[PDB]
């Protein structure tokens, strides 16, 4: 199919039917709460940094410390 | 009337409406026993998952919400109430219930998923209540009183192509379309072509195409495919699909080709495609 950034959009829909990383490619905070693995958390933090909840990010950094 | 029903009495079994899930996984049903059964169809085999009981009267129509809001199903009934069932890990509990109409609730439909999570509901009192989702479990209602003269049967939301237009039929013979201004809804137009009670009214999905169509069926036994020639011109020109000697109960649009499934008349359901000549034709007899 002709190039467009529609791949993330299709992948995200599939995940909903049946994930967070795919969506990246409130909810994040909830995910962190569920994950009160470590590498995945670091990746999520990196994604948050890319997006930049700031206080939550700071808390995550403190946890990493 | 009484004579026709007693002739076969096949049953096996009576049900009103039943709609497939998005993603084609589940199949919610409802029947006159007040029971909202959710089946699952993996590989073509029907399997029951839950019998959501909770209506004081027979459930009428049923509609799945978009999977972007989790897994939600709403059903209305003759009990004057509408139920919204959420799902949390197989936890099919009702997260909200609405009882704002004084007479039976003939139909429900979900707004196209972009507008949010809006549910539109037409009563038999002549009022339709719309439920809009907020942050948590609050649901604020935008009610239209005296929408149709003796009650409403159908509610349908046209696919998005901003401004949202909804066309509904009722038992005054009028297929009213709807428009919203500052916040409340107003009747953009009335459509009088039926000689008796409008049964169902389906707003065909736009194939990206701007020539928006709507289908309607009534007690007169006629099916009309009302058309709008262009965007922003208040011209709905009706065109007769067919007339049967008996009532037409339900009308539904097939997604791609705009094939009309005409349910009604003689216990038979017909399929129709508009020819290359603009006349509608029956493709086949189902059953």
């Amino acid at each position: 199919c002709v190039p467009a950034q529609w791949v993330h959009e299709a992948k995200a829909i599939r995940s909903r039917r049946d994930y967070l990383l795919k969506g990246h490619q409130k909810l994040v905070t909830r995910h962190l709460a569920a994950d009160a693995s470590f590498l995945g958390e670091l990746s999520n933090p990196e994604h948050c940094k890319h997006i930049q909840l700031d206080y939550i990010r700071v808390i995550d950094m403190l946890n990493l410390i | 009337v009484s004579v026709i029903n007693t002739v076969d009495t096949s049953h096996e079994d009576m049900i009103h409406d039943a709609q497939m899930d998005y993603y084609g996984i589940r199949l919610a049903t409802c029947s006159s026993d007040r029971s909202v059964k959710i089946f699952d169809v993996k590989n073509g085999g029907q399997i029951l998952i839950a019998d959501l009981r909770g209506h004081d009267g027979p459930v009428w129509q049923v509609a799945w919400a978009h999977p972007m809001y989790g897994n939600i199903l709403a059903s209305c009934s003759y009990d004057r109430k509408v139920i919204i069932w959420k799902e949390e890990n197989g936890t099919w509990e009702k997260t909200y219930e609405y009882t704002g109409h004084d007479s039976s609730v003939n139909s429900v439909c979900w707004a196209p998923h972009d507008f949010g999570l809006v549910l539109a509901c037409g009563s038999s009192d002549g009022a339709i209540s719309i439920l809009t989702f907020t942050g948590d479990g609050p649901w604020e209602v935008k009610k239209i009183s005296n929408a149709h003269t003796i009650g409403c049967n159908a509610v349908s939301w046209a696919p998005s192509v901003y401004i949202k237009r909804f066309v509904s039929g009722g038992c005054d013979n009028l297929v009213k379309i709807w428009r919203e201004e500052d916040g409340q809804w107003k009747e953009d137009q009335k459509l009088e072509a039926h000689s008796d009670w409008v049964r169902d009214v389906a707003w065909a999905p736009s194939i990206g195409l701007p020539t928006s169509t709507i289908a309607s069926c009534s007690q007169d036994g006629r099916v009309y495919i009302w058309t709008s020639d262009d965007a922003a011109t208040n011209c709905w020109t009706p065109k007769l699909l067919h007339k049967f000697n008996d009532v037409v109960w339900h009308v539904s649009w097939s997604i791609t080709a705009n094939i009309l499934a005409v349910s009604g008349g003689d216990n038979k359901v017909t399929l129709w495609k508009e020819s290359v000549d603009g006349q509608w034709a029956c493709i086949s007899d189902v059953n």
